[PDB]
């Protein structure tokens, strides 16, 4: 049993969209079906459900009379179509199913699925600026030293942050992306090392976005 | 529309006590409800049906109860991995209507945080813009306070602050503070500090950058 | 009564409010020569339908293009009368009937 | 009495928008509106009508099938939605209202609105790119002499030129963008000033873009 | 679909006299019509009702006439104030059609033109491309012929025309030409003018740049 | 006798389209016509028809519920409208007329079409890249070389290639666009050239992407 | 749904021979087929009709027989103009369903391919890709393989193949391979080639290249 959504992703305000997802190991045809959504920083909320035959549709008096929600049983699967989005739709979108088969009036929810995300925005894409963060004298302590780079700009969201080609795994932190005031994201990639290993080792950052197609490796920089 | 209160919207759970959560509802719903849990990066999970019923494959440490408004959820025995995000739901008539949210953190002692300064690099200089940034490391409580100072005067913007989530080896925490200015501004001043005041020091540490 | 397809629009025609009998037997070894026998032809189109029990009995070669065919039958100018093709190794459903 | 119009912009081809019409300073529950739409370099025409309850709507041939309309008494807004866009959609649309309440046999308007601006082209977000005019003994006639910049090559229309902070306004003058073959349009602004004054004060062009976030600023060159 | 035209769709006014506008229809509609006023950058006004009415709160200098299938829009005593675009619609039935189009402009005396030249500079140099442009400044009417001349050579290609519009203030003009080639075309040829012809001048007007 | 076609395109998945067959020098009102289509790399597959007058409908299994056929007598066209697009629409459509007319009975086709093409994908107009292949000392052979441009990048598939603004056409090839993992045709083209001629002529790719509108002419550069 | 059979799928046509090309059906079906050709880049052509009629305006060279459920197409004196795309459909009983396809190609004589190959430009190399191709010209037998060796190691991925169609002119192919990989990659490895084998050669030809 399992539930994978996709779709999702950036789109500017006014356009439309379509979520799908796609259900397995179980009769998809005899289940009710519920979008469900959750804003940053926000409890969730209820979107919309759907019967296993297709006949009966109920909404959310928010979302009334700009959203569709329709099914493809022979394909197993499950569309939200999206019109007229707005800046209040930015949320995480989930897919869930009735605990019971074949019934019509009970609304309870048991199996969820990850999601995928929806960012309303008419910001443009760009690629992310390293900058490696130069250990100073007095970052020395215990014999450990910390290191790292700093990353900017980048305003679609997924960066992969890795150390050494992933080997060095061990000390290191990524901090959650922070937004600007000019709405362009940026975070901290920090790792702590032994201070006599210093000028011994090679460190490096491996940037990946995946949105721009940017791959920019930037070595630590002693001084 | 019936709007569902849940308490508290924060925790610490020290391991080994019982824990209560308090869902109430404005209205009479008898047991309509369903609590979930979910843990970061993975999908919910179905944990208790109708506020009484445990769902097989569920460790017996949790329990449910209530009738009528108030419904109480109750976590024994509290081990490492019973930190996730709770949440109630009732179904009774449309609009269906989720719970708030409760979050449960382990509880250790408390470690006296690591502070490092990072100054910014040529290339910020070159480009026109200037970042200091400062960083504390593995210290339990989040009550940490990180102020800006500048020519002994404290600054209360530009600055942006980030902490990492609950460690889940020996839970430890992490936090970055960044000060953005221009290279022209930048010049003007000499002398930049973070102060950084946390319960587990006996005395508040201030971190100094001059060139 | 009551029916459609090419015999019961474009040839005879049977009133709804029949009152008689209708009798068909297979006449294989009486009509179908080897060769095909070109002598049984039936209408192929026809602008409207038929009145009950009402016959239309002549032809006209229709124009159906931008050029006044001078009375001959080619491309976008046709004859409303394809023969059958009786032979006795056809197959039932196909073989002629009274 | 007000009317406003928002929700316009530029969308590829064969998607969908929707604009709002907003209404103020009267009951907006007992009038019929109209929206018309004027092509560049053409007459205006006729779109579509809806009436004052919402049973009776009106569309143009050229326009059927594709557009609809609507309208919330409730939050006195008036919406048009439009869907499977193509080349000849790119106009300037105004939401007009009917002369007479409480009617559904008059057909005339008499209030009318600004206007938004919808653009169907496949192009890509570009910023602007400054050149300033250098001045020549060429330029000067009478004690005056001319200088400028020019803005050249972006996708996204508006763009605002101005002078010394809005400081110089007398004797400037800014010439409509003209699309070019590539596709993306150009303009010029030259501000004459008295050939005493070169050398000795600061023209600066403040060009603006909005879309792109573009910040760029160019002092006049003399040589 | 009645087919509605309008005449003339340019006209030059004199600070006084009087205009007529001709709005003609194809089919009878009575008098079902309406006269509306628009300025560039401002919203529409109503100006005429069912073609005889005058709308309360205009000026009584606009007139109209009409029944039938002719109608006449009458604008008596011109002020400066009264260039706009004027347009005739009709509502009789479905689908309503507007008129044509109709700009008013004010007259006044011929000002000779001023030409300016400027030449590409570095920045398009080492772009990859040329562009040279002249400028007419300060006349009154618009037919003002620009030509590129280049080695005694008429170029009819890559070169662009932008005009303004008329001036509130003294009822001037502008215009530039632009003429853009690619830096390998420019380097070779050496000379280039801009020659301009406007019946304000008493002879045409060459303005050339060599280097 | 003809028959013309046109409104095809890309589009994207779950979003509607329409396409219009044109027919003349025949009377239109008297014919049943056919919409047919042919998927790439597979065999032709019938689609819908339309009688006479419009009364009879047929659907294939495949296309019911989702498509509608019409037809306009007095203006002789036949309209085909698609909603809910799917991945598996993506093919060349062809219109057809029936042999006999006035007959409600026969289904014999005679006459067809040029075709048009429809696409069902979600990606986004690109512009070519055109870059030269230099020829080597290794491509002479008997006196004669190769030399040619090859194109990068672009989802639109119409791309014209032509050498010397088409003078030269004597053993130029361009070889069919190709499908790249990332989703991005790519084509080749080359032509022989003497090797006496190489150093002595002047050749240039003449390049036109219409859907983007591209210009883009590169000269071959000996090395 | 009667499922029709056509056969061969692909033949070559020696000029002055005889064609039959086999339709079958799953069902019984008595003349209610035709034989409908079409080249590329035109409309198809209603070539014969009901099995036995042939239509006026073709060639008498064309005929067709069977009843029931075989059907064959004869060609007799083949000509160069024969080369198209033919195909079989019944039209008895809802749905229509079309044959396979049959392309028919003339025959000639064996002639030997021209190997040329080609390097990145600078372009590429500035931008971060190489793209390395090779192309064989003037081979009638469309039987030849490619492969990509680099130090002395086949690659078998990242590889991309484009044959063009049949030449009227004098029936030759052409064929291209190409490899597109990164910057740091092809500046690793340094010794590229690629190696053909077709009949119309007694050895295979490897064209290399070493940058």
């Amino acid at each position: 049993v399992q539930l994978v959504e996709s779709g999702g992703g950036v789109v500017q305000p006014g356009r439309s969209l379509r979520l799908s997802c796609a259900a397995s190991e179980f009769t998809f045809s005899s289940f009710a079906m519920h979008w469900v959504r959750q804003a940053p920083g926000k409890g969730l909320e209820w979107v919309a459900l759907i019967s296993y035959d297709g006949s009966n549709k109920y909404y959310a008096d928010s979302v009334k009379g700009r959203f569709t929600i329709s099914r493809d049983n022979s394909k197993n699967t499950l569309y939200l179509q999206m019109n007229s989005l707005r800046a209040e739709d930015t949320a995480v979108y989930y897919c869930a199913r009735v605990s019971y088969p074949l019934t019509k009036y009970y609304y309870g929810m048991d199996v969820w699925g990850q999601g995928t995300t929806v960012t309303v925005s008419s910001a443009s894409t760009k690629g992310p600026s390293v900058f490696p963060l130069a250990p100073s004298s007095k970052s020395t302590s215990g014999g450990t030293a910390a290191l790292g780079c700093l990353v900017k700009d980048y305003f679609p969201e997924p960066v992969t942050v890795s150390w050494n080609s992933g080997a060095l795994t061990s000390g290191v932190h990524t901090f959650p992306a922070v937004l600007q005031s000019s709405g362009l994201y940026s975070l901290s990639s920090v790792v702590t090392v032994p201070s006599s290993s210093l000028g011994t080792q090679t460190y490096i950052c491996n940037v990946n976005h995946k949105p721009s197609n940017t791959k920019v490796d930037k070595k630590v920089e002693p001084k | 529309e019936i709007v569902m209160t849940q308490s508290p919207a924060f925790m610490s759970a020290t391991p080994g006590d019982k824990v209560n959560i308090s869902c109430k509802a404005s209205q009479d719903i008898a047991d309509d409800m369903n609590w979930y849990q979910q843990k970061p990066g993975e999908a919910a999970i179905f944990i208790i049906q109708e506020a009484t019923t445990l769902v097989p494959g569920i460790s017996p440490r949790f329990s449910g109860s209530g009738y009528g408004t108030d419904f109480t959820l109750t976590i024994n025995n509290i081990e490492s991995e019973d930190a996730a995000y709770y949440f109630c739901l009732q179904h009774d008539n449309f609009p269906l209507t989720f719970g708030g949210g409760t979050k449960v953190e382990i509880k250790r002692t408390v470690a006296a945080p690591s502070v490092f300064i990072f100054p910014p690099s040529d290339e910020q200089l070159k480009s026109g813009t200037a970042s200091v940034v400062c960083l504390l490391n593995n210290f339990y409580p989040r009550e940490a306070k990180v102020q800006w100072k500048v020519d002994n005067a404290l600054q209360s913007g530009n600055s942006q602050e980030s902490v990492t989530e609950q460690d889940s080896k020996d839970s430890t925490y992490s936090l970055s503070s960044t000060l953005t200015l221009s290279k022209a501004d930048y010049e003007k001043h000499k002398v930049y500090a973070c102060e950084v005041t946390h319960q587990g020091l006996s005395s508040p540490v201030t971190k100094s950058f001059n060139r | 009564p009551g029916q459609t397809g090419n015999i019961a629009d474009y040839n005879y025609k049977l009133p709804d409010d029949f009152t008689g009998c209708v009798i068909a037997w297979n006449s294989n070894k009486l009509d179908s020569k080897v060769g095909g026998n070109y002598n049984y032809l039936y209408r192929l189109f026809r602008k409207s339908n038929l009145k009950p029990f009402e016959r239309d009995i002549s032809t006209e070669i229709y124009q159906a293009g931008n050029k006044p065919c001078n009375g001959v039958a080619g491309f976008n100018c046709y004859f409303p009368l394809r023969s059958y093709g009786f032979r006795p190794t056809y197959g039932v459903g196909h073989q002629p009937y009274r």
